[PDB]
Order: C-alpha cells, then sequence, then structure tokens
C-alpha cells in the first residue's frame, strides 16, 4: 500500500538540485509514513537496547540539505546504523522534508534505525516555533494533527551496549531506576514537569552543584558530580544527548562523561557551529565526524 | 542484521578523534 521505494527516491533525488528546492509529497503518502511508523514506535521499546555499531545524531530542526549532507557523509541507510536523538522539526524551512525522511527509513530499516523524542516532537512547541505553520501554508492542520499522533508515541531513550546512555536533553532527579523509564505509557504528550519532561528538557551546567532551576523556564540543570554519580549507579560508561547548540557540533562535559550533539551546522543561519555525529564502533571506540560550511 | 535487542567506551589518539567534512554553502 505504502510506495516507500518511491517516497524515498523522490526525498533523495534532490541532493545537489536547486538550492533549497522542495520534495513535495502527497499528503496520503505523508498519512501513510506517520501511521506505519507509529505502528513500528509502538512495537519497539520506548527504552531502546541498542548494539553497536552507529552513529548518532543530534538536532536538525528543518535543515533538510543538511540531513542529507550527514547521510552522505556517514553512509546512507542502509549501509550505516543510525540513532537520532529528536528535534527534526521546527526554526528550518524544510521541516516536512527532514522528518518524512526519517520517517521513511524508519519504517523501510526498523531494526538498523532509530529516532528518539525531542522536546520539539511535541504539538504545544512545533505549534509556535515553525512546524504547524509549514504544515498549514504547504499541506493543512489535519496532516499537523496526524504529525501529532506519530510523535507522541517516540521512544524516549536508549542504550547502547549497556554503556552508553542517550536521550535529548538529560538526566532527571526523578531518574532513580531505568524501569521508570520502562512503565511510561503511549501515546503520551510531553508533561510541564516530571521525569519524562526532565528527559527532553534537562541541561549540564559547569557551575551548578546538584541540581539547579534551567534557564530555559522548564526542567533543571544538573553538575558533573551528578554525571558521575549517575553512571557509576547504573554501570555506563558515558551520556550521549543533544538539545543545545554547541561550536565545533560536538562538546564533552565531566571529563569525557558526557557529550553533547548537535548535527545542524550554522544553526537559523544565525550561529557559525559545526554538526556533528558520534560513530561507535563495535568495541565501542567513539569518534566525530564534523560537517562544516568551508570557510 | 538488526541492533535492536561486556564492553567500554573509548576513545582514539587526539588526532583520530574529529574526521571533517567542508561543504559549500549556497
Ligand atoms: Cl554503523
Ligand atoms: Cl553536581
Ligand atoms: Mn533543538
Ligand atoms: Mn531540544
Amino acid at each position: 500500500s505504502l510506495n516507500l521505494d518511491s517516497i524515498i527516491g523522490r526525498l533523495l533525488e534532490v541532493q545537489g538540485s536547486r538550492p533549497g528546492k522542495n520534495v513535495q509529497l502527497t499528503e496520503n503518502e505523508i498519512r501513510g509514513l506517520c501511521l506505519k511508523s507509529r505502528e513500528i514506535f509502538l512495537s519497539q521499546p520506548i527504552l531502546l537496547e541498542l548494539e553497536a555499531p552507529l552513529k548518532i545524531c543530534g538536532d536538525i530542526h528543518g535543515q533538510y540539505y543538511d540531513l542529507l549532507r550527514l547521510f552522505e557523509y556517514g553512509g546512507f541507510p542502509p549501509e550505516s546504523n543510525y540513532l537520532f536523538l529528536g528535534d527534526y522539526v521546527d526554526r528550518g524551512k524544510q521541516s516536512l522534508e527532514t522528518i518524512c525522511l526519517l520517517l521513511a527509513y524508519k519504517i523501510k530499516y526498523p531494526e538498523n534505525f532509530f529516532l528518539l523524542r525531542g522536546n520539539h516532537e511535541c504539538a504545544s512547541i512545533n505549534r509556535i516555533y515553525g512546524f504547524y505553520d509549514e504544515c498549514k501554508r504547504r499541506y493543512n492542520i489535519k496532516l499537523w494533527k496526524t504529525f501529532t499522533d506519530c510523535f507522541n508515541c517516540l521512544p524516549i531513550a536508549a542504550i547502547v551496549d549497556e554503556k552508553i546512555f542517550c536521550c535529548h536533553g538529560g538526566l532527571s532527579p526523578d531518574l532513580q531506576s531505568m524501569e521508570q523509564i520502562r512503565r511510561i505509557m503511549r501515546p503520551t504528550d510531553v508533561p510541564d514537569q516530571g521525569l519524562l519532561c526532565d528527559l527532553l528538557w534537562s541541561d549540564p551546567d559547569k557551575d551548578v552543584q546538584g541540581w539547579g532551576e534551567n534557564d530555559r523556564g522548564v526542567s533543571f540543570t544538573f553538575g558533573a558530580e551528578v554525571v558521575a554519580k549517575f553512571l557509576h549507579k547504573h554501570d555506563l560508561d558515558l551520556i550521549c544527548r543533544a538539545h543545545q547548540v554547541v561550536e565545533d557540533g560536538y562538546e564533552f562535559f565531566a571529563k569525557r562523561q558526557l557529550v553533547t550533539l548537535f548535527s545542524a551546522p550554522n544553526y537559523c543561519g544565525e550561529f557559525d557551529n559545526a554538526g556533528a555525529m558520534m560513530s561507535v564502533d563495535e568495541t565501542l571506540m567513539c569518534s566525530f565526524q564534523i560537517l562544516k560550511p568551508a570557510d | 542484521k538488526g541492533i535492536l535487542k561486556r564492553k567500554n567506551v573509548h576513545w582514539p589518539e587526539e588526532g583520530k578523534l574529529r574526521e571533517y567534512f567542508y561543504f559549500e554553502l549556497d
């Protein structure tokens, strides 16, 4: 029923084309991507347990041609395995192409391609920051609501080979056991406080001791000793998260116990940051591939 | 060949940590 290869081919054929060229799928094609990916999200666990090797990517925010560059340099599925950490939509000009390609690859390679929820995969955020406006302009309001029902089923965290804990935002003062994540039921909205909110919204901070108020007005900051205690208690080596723009595309925290990944270079056309993805090989050797406009 | 279900995270030498890709912006 879903002409999945046709969709992917049309999404990929604009690579190198006229700058900023749209790919306009049909609304039935997009509804099909949402419906079939939603089934797959709900059939897989909300806390993904993954094996290496894979490549991990941070925020994209609708920068569709940067997403295509990520695949060009990292390897198009299924040449490489992927975990994305969220924030696919808003701010950029091509949220629709971005999310449609990610959902298509999720359907095409369901056990080798993974998408986590970011704080922008939430209707009360992406109504404001661009995605709803893009849906209304290029399709209609009903399609935006279809996306929301799909996003409400995204998984929330991943653990790679029992050593790398991955989520969009960060730690939570309410996260004592991984079972608390596994117990979250879907579909769900993102609440204004609590575990699920923190996993999508919190940030590390070099200046806080323990837990502090987050400048965003949502959730918390956490310091380097919170990170160390969490890793020791759960026998983990690394937290891998996204959510903050960082100048070099990746940024270490607390003596390599945490890394922030951000995959949208020159974010909003306002910053002069690189994008990065992290390659994790079969032995959990971790390295960075850095994408930057030439200067 | 799916990856959905004792190792240790480690890092390369400093010169092999980053691989750069440059692109022309329009
Ligand atoms: Cl891989
Ligand atoms: Cl601390
Ligand atoms: Mn973001
Ligand atoms: Mn975010």
